[PDB]
RNA sequence: GACGGUCGAACUUGACUAUCUAGAGGAAGUAAAAGUUCCGUAGGUGAACCUGCGGAAGGAUCAUUAACG
RNA sequence: GCAAGACGGACCAGAGCGAAAGCAUUUGCCAAGAAUGUUUUCAUUAAUCAAGAACGAAAGUCGGAGGUUCGAAGACGAUCAGAUACCGUCGUAGUUCCGACCAUAAACGAUGCCGACCGGCGAUGCGGCGGCGUUAUUCCCAUGACCCGCCGGGCAGCUUCCG
């Protein structure tokens, strides 16, 4: 059975190659990345909602 | 040590300049009419001093009605119409004081309650709340004076019956006049003495 | 003008359980009050376990009362599952917290060594 | 220097390492000593 | 005669309310805290600043013709303790002392018949 | 405060780490200097750092008379508050109260260190280790693992110091991963997150939380305003999340039970339809 | 709460919610002196056009003129020596 | 869109010309001031342990108390 | 003044009920039960029990409905005394209900069941019997409250001989 978890192996790492690959262009814009609320805030309740626009500074 | 909010505090000028007092009467119900004063805005335009000045409740203890009658019984007062510096109020409920209500429950006896809601002739809907307590005898030697579930029972179903055979034969003028010596709760004391007597029985 | 409010609080002491030369002080000086809490408000307790709290504020023979009676100067009295408390308002204080400590499970011994600290270190205690 | 304020959260360590990765991606005189 | 108004007494775990109203209670006379008075967190709830409080509402009325006052004492209550602290004491003797005429007074801590959880949790609180 | 006593322990753990001769050796909380001196007959260079000032005259006074003495350089304070100096690895009986920052001080730290050896609580380092399908697998093992290689050596009793804890103690080597996974940062932490709130739900059932619906509802509006996507009026964001947890085949998963490469897997399901945690 | 420059902007005058107004010098980051006029919050500090005078403004309803009497000082201590 | 005319700020490059400030030094003169024990279960990233819910004592009880001129 | 969700203080007792876990607002309905009373009936139909089956606090899992209060987790604000040692604000899952699971507790008298035998003394809850006297009274509803003696089965005590 040790040599088929060897085999086994090579598809994990074949497979983590193209996934990683995948997941880079459905990436979101930098502007978009701000907007989003984060999921660390959760626990405050309906609180984190209150802010209205906060990414309103930005260097060029 | 805070700086606080730039402004944030207005010079306050005195209300009581705008403001007027005026009596507030009791119902003939009672021997004593002025039972104090009260005070209201004037009417600046749109807005009535009589509309605010309506619908206010008074708690006025029995004393300051009656010569002579108890002080831990109290009755509210709600103000119905103006007539010119005289507020004329009418019944609106009655209750007993907090310190009356905990000196009444002892440990080692029962307690009954029961409501009822009735419709008096003259159309006024009221929800009466009565309670009493066993009593122990004269020559007992056991502790405790405890009434059997069907004994409580056969209390509280007297217990309403007599309540509402007194309020819907009768209109509110004359249940208020029984209310003043409670006439209602020392019937019932009487009823239930054949069950298991009673005492400290009161609405 | 004061006559008449200093005996109806020197009459409640005693209806509390107060000793009469006890709540003579409420006349002879002015700034005594009295404090009064359940032991089912700093925690929940039932059955035996209630009974085990009583028994840890008294102690053995009250000493457990009368230890923390004398270092507050204050007097307290055990009704029930109501404590009362006549003192002066720092006085209170240090003994509603030591009372509090032994409800929640400390034993006398840890609760000795606190309140001689307490009273140690403060220099004005009137 | 006030530089534990990553190390609050873990979301504050992501920000952090973050921007780390960025700067890692785009990346006396003679005068005074001579004369 | 006296003319006759009615106090709410409000004493808080760090606080004191002194509050003066009509009859009907619908009107505010005057109303002073215990933070009013003292520049500090620590002495907000302490009997000295109550009794302050109790001075200026008391001499408040004196200007508008009241003479008499009802009192009601409160508490917390809910969840809470249910009695009134050593601030509200300290009030009702300073009202007495400014010659303010004393009515009927009277406890109207709100009593639960029955309540949800208190915070705590099991192990208890005030340690 | 605790010393650890047994000589044979220090040896052993002096002997895990590699400790080259021109390595620089940084050492948190030397305490009597048991460990430190025999770190400073084999090191370059040993950086101690103390918080507490007494321990420092006392260390200096150890090393003093002895050749090593020159090597030995002293920092007292708090590390965490500061830069690291540059070491090529680390040995320290840590403090227990701040064994997590500093763990995630070090694999902060570029440039990158060999290896470091480390002493922690046994319950703390068990979750540090623990693989998925274990019961102490948690979100500290996922963040540590993905970003280093950890590894357990040795156990250690409540004899071996004085005065006795009540908990027992292990030693655990923590190796960093040159370069970092290319991912990004803000939505792992964002999806780790939501499936250990409860780490042995389904996802299913971690998803259906009106708490989590709600703040990805918004996420998604915010999402669509921006590359002007018409939303339609009878839209359900529950009904959205399930159809993308069936085609990742991911529903009836337990998060106790996932490893790195299922979250990529999620990651990417998730943000294909648009859903962006961050 | 207010900071003005001074002195062709080498000395800083502040004013703080205590109701003190202190003089500093950007240099040797000392305070020359402090001013004890006011009991509340400086909410207003203006100074003129010449370095002469300053004007301050408090919570307390008062507001106070001041005058730069250093050349005046220095005149006093030297008269003695 | 095109031309003239008029008043023209603001820019670009050489050449003169006024002040203010930067650090590191060098050679002097004054002065003597100053600084509780556990059970079951569910979690944890300032874990030498903590927390949520429900149990146990295998944990130190003082004082008043029928009615009532 | 209006709405929503939980909760059933004081009376509440070492009292009562249930196989145990457990059980407290009024009124109505449905089925069940202990003890007592019996000059009713059957006539041994019984005891203990591997296998097998029903139930089983709290926490927890799955699918629905809701969400006041409290609240593991998480984010913020602080972190004095000190062997003196775990706060504050917001508050995720949960805590509530309807269905399926899960089958564990210091789930204690740290103590199998059935039967027989083996000391006194009073109280207490229910049922029955007898009674000098007090106290209410019965259209219906109801025939009770206290005191004394006795008999059963319970919940608990004070004292003890032999063993
Ligand atoms: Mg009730
Ligand atoms: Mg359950
Ligand atoms: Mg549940
Ligand atoms: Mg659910
Ligand atoms: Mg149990
Ligand atoms: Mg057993
Ligand atoms: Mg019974
Ligand atoms: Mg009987």
């Amino acid at each position: 059975k040790v040599l088929q978890k060897i085999l086994e192996q090579k598809e994990k790492k074949s497979q983590r190659a193209e996934m990683l690959q995948k997941l880079s262009e459905v990436q979101a814009s930098e502007a978009e990345m701000r907007l989003f609320y984060t999921t660390s805030k959760l626990g405050t309740g309906n609180r984190m909602y209150h802010t209205k626009e906060k990414a309103d500074e930005v260097v060029a | 040590t805070k700086g606080g909010k730039k402004g944030a505090k207005k010079k306050v000028v005195d209300p009581f300049s705008k403001k007027d007092w005026y009596d507030v009467k009791a119902p003939a119900m009672f021997n004593i009419r002025n039972i104090g004063k009260t005070l209201v805005t004037r009417t600046q335009g749109t807005k009535i001093a009589s509309d605010g000045l309506k619908g206010r409740v008074f708690e006025v203890s029995l004393a300051d009605l009656q010569n002579d009658e108890v002080a831990f019984r109290k009755f509210k007062l709600i103000t119905e119409d103006v007539q010119g510096k005289n507020c004329l109020t009418n019944f609106h409920g009655m209750d007993l004081t907090r310190d009356k209500m905990c000196s009444m429950v002892k440990k080692w006896q029962t307690m009954i309650e029961a409501h009822v809601d009735v419709k008096t002739t003259d159309g006024y809907l009221l929800r009466l709340f009565c309670v009493g307590f066993t009593k122990k005898r004269n020559n007992q030697i056991r502790k405790t004076s405890y009434a059997q579930h069907q004994q409580v029972r056969q209390i509280r179903k007297k217990m309403m019956e007599i309540m509402t055979r007194e309020v819907q034969t009768n209109d509110l003028k004359e249940v208020v006049n029984k209310l003043i010596p409670d006439s209602i709760g020392k019937d019932i004391e009487k009823a239930c003495q054949s069950i298991y007597p009673l005492h400290d029985v009161f609405v | 003008v004061s006559a008449l409010t200093k005996a109806a609080d020197f009459v409640k002491a005693f209806i509390l359980g107060f000793q009469v030369e006890d709540a003579l002080a409420l006349i002879r000086l002015d700034d005594l009050f009295l404090e009064s809490f359940e032991i089912t408000d700093v925690k929940p307790l039932k059955g035996d376990h209630l009974s085990r709290a009583i028994g840890r504020i008294a102690g053995k023979g009250g000493k457990t009362k009368f230890t923390i009676e004398n270092v507050t100067r204050t007097r307290i009295v055990l009704a029930d599952v109501k404590v009362h408390i006549l003192g002066s308002f720092q006085n209170i204080k240090m003994a509603r917290t030591a009372i509090c400590n032994l409800i929640l499970g400390n034993p006398p011994s840890k609760v000795y060594g606190n309140i001689r600290a307490v009273a140690s270190r403060s220099a004005d205690r009137f | 220097e006030g530089k534990d304020k990553a190390l609050k959260s873990s979301q504050a360590f992501f920000s952090k390492l973050q921007d780390q990765v960025k700067m890692q991606i785009n990346d006396i005189s003679v005068h005074k000593l001579k004369l | 005669e006296n003319v006759f108004g009615v106090c709410h007494i409000f004493a808080s775990f760090n606080d004191t309310f002194v509050h003066v109203t009509d009859l009907s209670g619908k009107e505010t006379i005057c109303r002073v805290t215990g933070g009013m008075k003292v520049k500090a967190d620590r002495d907000e709830s302490s009997p000295y600043a109550a009794m302050l409080a109790a001075q200026d509402v008391a001499q408040r009325c004196k200007e508008l013709g009241i003479t008499a006052l009802h009192i009601k004492l409160r508490a917390t209550g809910g969840n809470r303790t249910k009695t009134p602290g050593p601030g509200a004491q300290s009030a009702l003797r300073a009202l007495a002392r400014s010659g303010m005429k004393i009515g009927r007074i009277e406890d109207v801590t709100p009593i639960p018949s029955d309540s949800t959880r208190r915070k705590g949790g099991r192990r208890g609180r005030r340690l | 405060q605790h010393i650890l006593k047994n000589p044979l322990i220090i040896n052993s753990i002096i002997d895990k780490a590699a400790l080259r001769p021109t390595d620089v050796v940084l050492e948190v909380g030397p305490g009597t200097g048991n460990m430190t001196v025999k770190l400073l007959e084999k090191a370059k260079k040993v950086v101690a750092c103390e918080l507490d000032p007494r321990l420092v005259a006392e260390l200096h006074k150890r090393v003093q008379g002895t050749p090593v003495a020159s090597k030995l350089q002293v920092l007292v304070g708090d590390v965490l508050k500061t830069d690291l100096p540059f070491f090529d690895t680390c040995v320290a009986n840590l403090p227990y109260q701040i064994s997590s920052p500093f763990v995630f001080k070090l694999l902060l730290h570029r440039p990158f260190f060999r290896c470091a050896i480390l002493m922690f609580q046994r319950e703390f380092a068990l979750r540090l280790v623990a693989k998925p399908g274990d019961k102490l697998y948690c979100r500290l093992s996922i963040n540590t693992q993905l970003l280093a290689r950890v590894d357990h050596l040795m156990k250690v009793g409540k004899n071996n110091f004085r005065p006795p804890p009540k908990v027992e103690s292990s030693v655990v080597r923590i190796e960093p991963k040159n370069p970092p996974p290319p991912i990004n940062f803000q939505e792992w932490d964002g999806l780790v997150r939501i499936t250990f709130v409860r780490k042995n739900k389904t996802l299913s059932a971690a998803f259906k939380s009106s708490a989590v619906q709600q703040l990805l509802e918004k996420n998604y509006r915010i999402h669509c305003s921006v590359h002007n996507i018409i939303i339609p009026e009878d839209f359900s964001i529950a009904d959205k999340i399930q159809q993308i947890l069936t085609s990742t085949g991911f529903s009836d998963k337990r998060a106790r039970s996932m490893d790195i490469d299922d979250f990529i897997r999620l990651l990417h399901g998730f943000n294909a339809e648009g859903i962006h945690f961050s | 709460l207010k900071v003005a420059f001074v002195s062709r902007g080498t000395q800083l005058l502040s004013s703080g919610s205590d109701g003190l107004v202190k003089l500093w010098t950007i240099k040797n980051n000392e305070c020359v002196r402090t001013l004890d006029a006011h009991e509340d919050k400086v909410w207003g500090l203006h100074c003129s056009r010449l370095d002469d005078h300053a004007l301050t403004g408090a919570s307390d309803s008062r507001v106070i003129l001041w005058k730069d009497v250093t050349e005046a000082e220095q005149a006093e201590e030297q008269a003695r020596q």
